[PDB]
């Protein structure tokens, strides 16, 4: 193909973590809509310095829940302080469900996939997070045509090759036909420690 | 001309007329900023409301500890919930109506207990109080009650 | 003249509450800055203007870089005259402000009103004159404050600055007596000066 | 009468009336200065109202839950000394944000009864017992007002 | 206008006070009246013992009070009724200038978009109480001092100059009663904020 | 203003986000950075919920010469109100590692912006003190020992 299509190890900093949990636990019941701002390097490593909650909405999750005014506004002011970063994906809350992407979440995912094909969609459920990794997982579209011809595993090299999934249900149904799942790791310095 | 002050009175008359028009626009700007500010407040307190987040009601079914209390949810199942520091546990007592978070599912604050609406109608007949004398005659009797 | 970003220092002192210009001097400064603000913007619409005060224990920031006269005129009325000139510290603050700009092709100008006697030494201001042309900023002094009980020393800091730079430096001479302040700026160069290369 | 004319020539000299008009030209200029600042205060307000509304419209857009209002409970700030609640805690005087007391109790068509902080756009006048109301599906806050429902029994009554 | 009066005042005044009159007229011609405040204060230190401060100040105050700060008018005011023997006399200027400053704060402030005038009222209420203590109406003075004290606590940025006057008026009150302890603590605030 | 502000509760986000601001602007070696701290106030317990950089500039010739951008501050407040209705202006962090006397002047800006005495939050990001990574300071006015004036 024309990409390696190998699922990225997601290193969300400890600063970012704290943000992401806070915004989803606040908005319950409700889906909170944000974007992930970092920098993508390599072909398998994303480093998430900070995240942004874009303003909450009553349409849930859709492409008609992206707000490009509000997106730009964030961007323009990072430049001006010199803290500029670019999107590597987006995140959202399920207020009381497991971690999967719906069909409708796959299309939100799709908008960013045009921007770069290593777009991650991260699902937070904060009623079941009594630990910092649990019930959070990151997903990434695979090419539709890789599926038809059975090149779907190829994330099994450039990685640990371990893959802890959660649940039967919607997870295995979208894993098969849309996305490839891989664990979110969490990274920190000794000044933070 | 006789004097060139003749001509100037008319120029000068414009300056009086301008003071009149402008003085009404200057109060009118100050009225607008008050009108708009009231509107901005309606939309803004709607934003606040969205971030307030709805709540669930229960009633304290029965004390179990001063730490933990069993509530009977109006939504359905019985739960054991905590308490926060935003509710007084000196005013939680058995059969007090409570409100609680959905997110934490923990008593947020006291509510005064309402009663079943049938027993509400019985209280409501009340005319807000009356006066001392509304009964003519039978003066001996009035004393006994009092 | 064109393609320029200007940080104005309106001097606000306890010598502006006096009738020297109708009604009070303070009010004529509001009229005169509106001239400078609107003129340069009309001559190039990528020209934006900030605002600081020569008032207070230290200079404060009235306004940032802007294309809004709504924003400028909010800060000209609502600055107070209870301050004191602080000319040296004001020139350096402009130097920080003109460090960053909206578009980095824009020329550096300070236009400083003087409405009162100096609180800063001549010698200090000599040495700071050479810092101004080292950072290729031109400095324009509106003079009416130096000639209320002093011999003029402003000619000296202009002369030192003045080279081929990226802009012309100039000394505007205004009559401090009543002949209306906005008018006096118009008839002196303010769009009649042309930037040097 | 009116000033700056022939009648004032008789009372006040030609020199004196003219120097009285030299005062007046300066007041138009200061008044202008005031007026133009005040006009920008309206402009900045306006932008933010439109900005708020887009967030509210997202909610008001469909679908949304249908519910009825059982009763209204309204308390004011400084209920003891602090708060619109009837509890004991220091500060946080607010309308409903951190100190709830302005509220509607609604009965949901989702088989709950819930106590929701009152919404800023919906008024305490247009919430009273037995009003039919929209409650927002994403978060149970009181969304909008619906007409009354009717039956074949109502028709006959008209 | 005002030129004759100053000329009568200068003739009455000593030759050593003569250049100070000359400067008032010199500065007036220039049309800077701030320079005029500076000179005036100097005159009133060295000529409070002559009775000539009781006529000089009125002429300047009742034209300029807006072309000069509130501090300047009160600065003059304090020195003038400083050594004054009739308190009925004294009471009348304090009231006339209180009413003047109230009016000033509605008109100037809209037009300039600058300049407060409600600071000047505060300092006059000190001096009314100070005038009451001197009549031997100690008790009456104390009711206005409580009222001013409350007004002060409304403000979250209280000046030195104004509370210096206020701690003062209070310190005079206690030692007329011969409370030694009450005096000493309140005077320690006056000295420190001086 | 406000009088009650006695104890300052500090989220673990705050220490880490200030830490990140310092090193993502490449302001180091005592080039200071000023960002705002938002949260709730008007009460004894002061929660700092979120923190973000602002543009700032500093001079080493006289140290009481600086730039703070007000326009960015206005835009931040509008945006974040929608995020959470629990963020309002409660003061400003100063990135440390030390308190300056120049932070006394910068404080008068933040005192104007918000009607409460504004919190100064020192976030020690250079960590040379074994305790106190956070110090909380509220500027107040008081009359000062040894016969001296009302000093800030």
């Amino acid at each position: 193909t024309g990409r390696d299509d190998t699922k990225e190890t997601v290193y969300i900093s400890s600063i970012a973590l704290l943000k992401m949990l806070k915004h989803g636990r606040a908005g319950v019941p409700m889906e909170v809509m944000g974007l992930m701002l970092g920098e993508f390097v390599d072909d398998y490593t994303v480093n998430v310095v900070d995240v942004f909650a874009m303003p909450q909405s009553g349409t849930g999750v859709s492409v008609e829940a992206v707000d490009d005014v509000f997106q730009a506004k964030m961007m323009d002011m990072l430049k001006q302080t010199g803290r500029d970063q670019m999107v590597v994906g987006w995140y959202h809350s399920h207020p009381g469900f497991g971690c999967w992407l719906s069909s409708v979440d796959v299309n939100t995912q799709k908008s960013f996939e045009q921007l770069n094909s290593r777009a991650v969609a991260v699902v937070v459920d904060p009623i079941q997070s009594v630990k910092g990794k649990v019930v959070i997982d990151a997903f990434r579209l695979i090419d539709t045509g890789a599926l038809i011809n059975n090149l779907e595993p190829r994330q099994t090299t450039s990685n640990t090759g371990l893959l802890n999934k959660a649940n039967i249900q919607a997870l295995i149904h979208g894993l098969n036909r849309h996305y490839y799942s891989l664990n979110i790791d969490y990274h920190k310095t000794a000044k933070e420690t | 001309e006789q004097e060139a002050h003749n001509k100037a009175l008319n120029q000068f008359k414009r300056k009086l007329l301008e003071h009149r028009r402008y003085d009404d626009q200057l109060k009118q700007r100050r009225q607008n900023i008050r009108d708009l500010e009231k509107l901005y407040d309606k939309t803004e307190n709607d934003i606040k409301a969205l971030q307030s987040i709805g709540q669930l009601i229960g009633e304290v079914m029965k004390e179990l500890s001063e730490e933990k209390y069993i509530v009977k949810a109006s939504s359905g199942p019985r739960y054991i919930v905590g308490v926060r520091n935003s509710v007084d546990r000196s005013k939680l007592k058995k059969g007090v109506r409570v409100t609680l978070d959905i997110t934490t599912l923990t008593i947020m604050r006291i509510l005064p207990r309402e009663t079943d609406p049938l027993v509400y109608n019985m209280t409501s007949f009340e005319q807000g109080e009356i006066t001392f004398d509304g009964i003519g005659g039978l003066t001996e009797q009035i004393r006994e009650l009092r | 003249m064109v393609l320029e970003a200007t940080v104005l220092v309106i001097d606000n002192s306890e010598y502006s509450r006096n009738g020297d210009f109708p009604r009070t001097r303070f009010e004529a400064q509001i009229d005169s800055v509106e001239f400078i603000f609107q003129a340069k913007r009309n001559s190039n619409p990528e020209n934006t203007v900030g605002l600081i005060s020569g008032a207070g224990a230290n200079p404060r920031v009235l306004s940032t870089f802007t294309a809004e006269f709504g924003k400028i005129l909010a800060g000209l009325h609502d600055t107070q005259i209870e301050g004191k000139l602080h000319m040296a510290t004001a020139l350096q603050i402009a130097q920080l402000t003109l460090k960053h700009r909206q578009n980095k092709v824009q020329h550096q100008r300070i236009v400083a009103f003087v409405c009162s006697p100096i609180s800063d030494s001549r010698d200090e201001l000599i040495r700071l004159a050479k810092t101004l042309k080292k950072n290729n900023v031109a400095v324009d002094i509106i003079n009416f404050g130096e000639i209320e009980q002093n011999t003029e020393l402003l000619d000296e800091f202009i002369a030192a600055v003045n080279n081929p730079q990226e802009e012309t430096s100039h000394l505007l001479t205004v009559t401090p007596g009543p002949r209306l302040l906005y008018e006096n700026i118009a008839s002196s160069p303010i769009i009649l000066e042309e930037g040097s290369s | 009468g009116d000033d700056e004319l022939d009648q004032e020539i008789l009372n006040l000299s030609t020199q004196e009336l003219q120097t009285r008009a030299k005062l007046l030209d300066n007041e138009i200029r200061i008044f202008r200065s005031e007026l133009q600042r005040l006009s920008h205060e309206n402009n900045v307000m306006l932008e933010k109202i439109k900005d708020n509304k887009e967030k509210i419209k997202n909610n008001r857009q469909l679908p949304y839950l249908v519910a009825n209002v059982v009763e209204v409970m309204d308390m004011n700030e400084i209920e003891d000394k602090e708060n619109s609640e009837s509890t004991t805690q220091g500060g946080n005087v607010n309308l409903d944000n951190t100190a709830v007391g302005k509220a509607a109790v609604v009965k949901t068509s989702s088989r709950q009864t819930v106590f929701l902080p009152m919404v800023g756009l919906v008024d305490p006048d247009k919430l009273k017992p037995n009003d039919l109301v929209g409650v927002n599906k994403d978060s149970y806050l009181i969304l909008d007002t619906l007409p009354s429902e009717f039956d074949s029994r109502v028709k006959a009554m008209e | 206008e005002i030129d004759t009066i100053l000329s009568t005042l200068r003739m009455e005044a000593d030759p050593s006070l003569h250049p100070l009159f000359e400067q008032f007229e010199k500065f007036y011609e220039e049309k800077l009246w701030f320079q005029l405040s500076e000179s005036l204060t100097k005159f009133f230190d060295d000529a409070k013992s002559t009775p000539l401060r009781l006529r000089l100040y009125d002429n300047f105050v009742s034209k300029f009070y807006d072309k000069i700060n509130q501090l300047s008018v009160v600065k003059y005011l304090l020195a003038s009724l400083k050594d004054s023997k009739d308190f009925d006399e004294s009471l009348k200027y304090l009231d006339d200038l209180k009413a003047q400053f109230q009016e000033l704060d509605s008109k100037k402030q809209r037009n300039n978009g600058s300049k407060d005038h409600g600071d000047g009222i505060l300092l006059i209420d000190s001096e009314i109480a100070r005038t009451y203590l001197l009549k031997n109406d100690l008790v009456k003075a104390r009711d206005l001092l409580d009222d001013l004290e409350k007004t002060l606590d409304k403000k979250d940025s209280i000046p030195l100059r104004i509370t210096n006057s206020f701690y003062s008026t209070n310190s005079q009150y206690f030692k007329f009663k011969n409370d030694f302890n009450s005096f000493y603590y309140t005077s320690l605030l006056y000295l420190s904020t001086l | 203003m406000s009088l009650q502000h006695e104890k300052v509760t500090i989220a673990p986000l705050v220490l880490l986000s200030a830490l990140d601001h310092y090193e993502r602007t490449q302001t180091k070696e005592n080039k200071r950075c000023v960002g705002v701290i938002l949260g709730d106030a008007n009460s004894s317990t002061i929660r700092v919920t979120n923190s973000f950089a602002l543009p700032f500039e500093e001079d080493e010739k006289n140290s009481d010469v600086w730039f703070l951008d007000h326009n960015y501050i206005e835009n931040m407040n509008e945006m974040c109100k929608k995020i959470n209705a629990k963020e309002k202006l409660i003061g400003w962090y100063h990135s440390g590692p030390k308190l300056r006397a120049s932070d006394l002047k910068i404080n008068e800006l933040f005192k104007k912006y918000t009607q409460n005495n504004p919190l100064l939050l020192i976030v020690d990001v250079k960590q040379q003190g074994v305790g106190l990574p956070t110090d909380a300071y509220v500027a107040i006015e008081q009359v000062k020992d040894d016969g001296t004036s009302t000093e800030k």
